[PDB]
């Protein structure tokens, strides 16, 4: 399982 | 009495935050004088982000690319640079709700309000601890990076917190407002782990005090013991060492009720040993450790 | 992901804070527009609070007894009255940043945030449930009368609660803002107890489908159960009936696990009977039951 | 014990 950045 | 996860009141903060949007990704940005502050990954489209080289794409950026929305009000951005992993937008007009304000880094242990926000908009207010691992056991969601975490002294904001990143277990990661990560995570859409965690005891035992001051004292016991004693069942069962700082730290609290420092220790070493049988404290059947003796002092004395 | 208890962002009532005091009594006041709304004991003296009449202690004042402070600007007030537990203080300036907002009663069982404040200065922010028995498990401590609880919704401030007094066992009670008290509370320093309390059932299922929907599921099974035999498990547990509202509430957070209303009763039936053999849901060793499902859909899905 | 208003 990767990060995920939290803009849209 | 009583004893709650309480948070600094928001205002301060709310209004400073606006919407950055570039290309098809937008997120929050933080205005303070004439500029606005943001994670970096602004600038990422989504097959920008799993190995991003953050200069290059920040070089074929100009300001007009940064659409930033203050309300309904645009800003008009005219200046636009990197430091670390945050950007820096000047625009044409300060903020004229600027509070007074720091930019400080905390420590693991330490606790601090953050203020989630989605679409430069404020949605909600919620207390966090830094953990050791240097994570953040937060409530956040696409959208909400750039909200911010701080705390509140006098009429000054200190704000020590950026949100960027959620990683695979679920907590999240972010920056101090000089753009430095906290913990050895990087804003890329990579596998990242968390290192081990561990249980900050200090703010056990604070909170172990905030309960005695609340009444509940069912855990305490006439037994004491030695600092080199209770930091070998604290490694054992995963907590930090105590320190003398500690100790000391903890001296206000330890006055107010009358229980010694080591004496609560005791209390503590029996917790973690057979449980609470069934009992709570303040309401919890786990030790809670995101309260720091100051938070316990604040709340149990009324700082406004 | 994530789900914290989260309060709603307070800048809005902070600017409707102000300080209020009649002698040697003082406690914080609500400004709206040209009025003043705060808890009456602040015309008590300290030997009136056995068993004042308010009637007669009113009666006895007039304008120039009430001391408004916004700040370090003094209010002038105008013109007073009693409504209920309440007074209201008719002052010179409106206030300019009155927000849209609306005075509603709240039913046991819904969440609100209240703005702790000391002299009329905000000190911080938390999350609250209206218990069954109409008292709400806060943080409060002399000086605090006269805070409120709300709920935001658009840019709409709902007020629901505003703050008087703390019970023997060290929960609170207080009045709607038209004065009239939650549950069978009167402002005396007597002797006075609230009733038997009971679990809010709908709530800990809601916070059971948050944790679904956060990755924890240990305790789900592939047992349903009837409403009937669930009501005859919620009542031996003092758990509050599950009505068919209820499961129609819950339809929402039921669609987006897949896990149906009754299937997840049967969890609920199983933890109540077994508990978590040492387990944890979303860091909790207790079911949590001050989590409306609008507060779940809330944050598990992030309107600002 | 008794109920406690909470001006000051």
């Amino acid at each position: 399982n990767r990060a995920t950045l939290q803009a849209i | 009495s009583g004893f709650r996860k309480m948070a600094f009141p928001s205002g301060k903060v709310e209004g400073c935050m606006v919407q950055v949007t570039c290309g098809t990704t937008t997120l929050n940005g933080l205005w303070l004088d004439d500029v606005v502050y943001c994670p970096r990954h602004v600038i990422c489209t989504s097959e920008d982000m799993l190995n991003p080289n953050y200069e290059d794409l920040l070089i074929r950026k100009s300001n007009h690319n940064f659409l930033v929305q203050a309300g309904n009000v645009q800003l008009r951005v005219i200046g636009h640079s990197m430091q670390n992993c945050v950007l820096k937008l000047k625009v044409d007009t300060a903020n004229p709700k600027t509070p007074k304000y720091k930019f400080v880094r905390i420590q693991p242990g330490q606790t601090f309000s953050v203020l989630a926000c989605y679409n430069g908009s404020p949605s909600g207010v919620y207390q966090c601890a830094m953990r050791p691992n240097f994570t953040i056991k937060g409530s956040f969601l696409n959208g909400s990076a750039g909200s911010v975490g701080f705390n509140i002294d006098y009429d000054c904001v200190s704000f020590c917190y950026m949100h960027h990143m959620e990683l695979p277990t679920g907590v999240h990661a972010g920056t101090d407002l000089e753009g430095n990560f906290y913990g050895p995570f990087v804003d890329r859409q990579t596998a990242q782990a968390a290192g081990t965690d561990t249980t900050i005891t200090v703010n056990v035992l604070a909170w172990l005090y905030a309960a005695v001051i609340n009444g509940d004292r069912w855990f305490l016991n006439r037994f004491t013991t030695t600092l080199n004693d209770f930091n070998l069942v604290a490694m054992k069962y995963n907590y930090e060492p105590l320190t003398q700082d500690h100790v000391d730290i903890l001296g206000p609290l330890s006055a107010q009720t009358g229980i010694a420092v080591l004496d609560m220790c005791a209390s503590l070493k029996e917790l973690l040993q057979n449980g609470m049988n069934g009992r709570t404290i303040l309401g919890s059947a786990l030790l809670e450790d995101e309260f720091t003796p100051f938070d316990v002092v604040r709340q149990c004395s009324g700082v406004t």
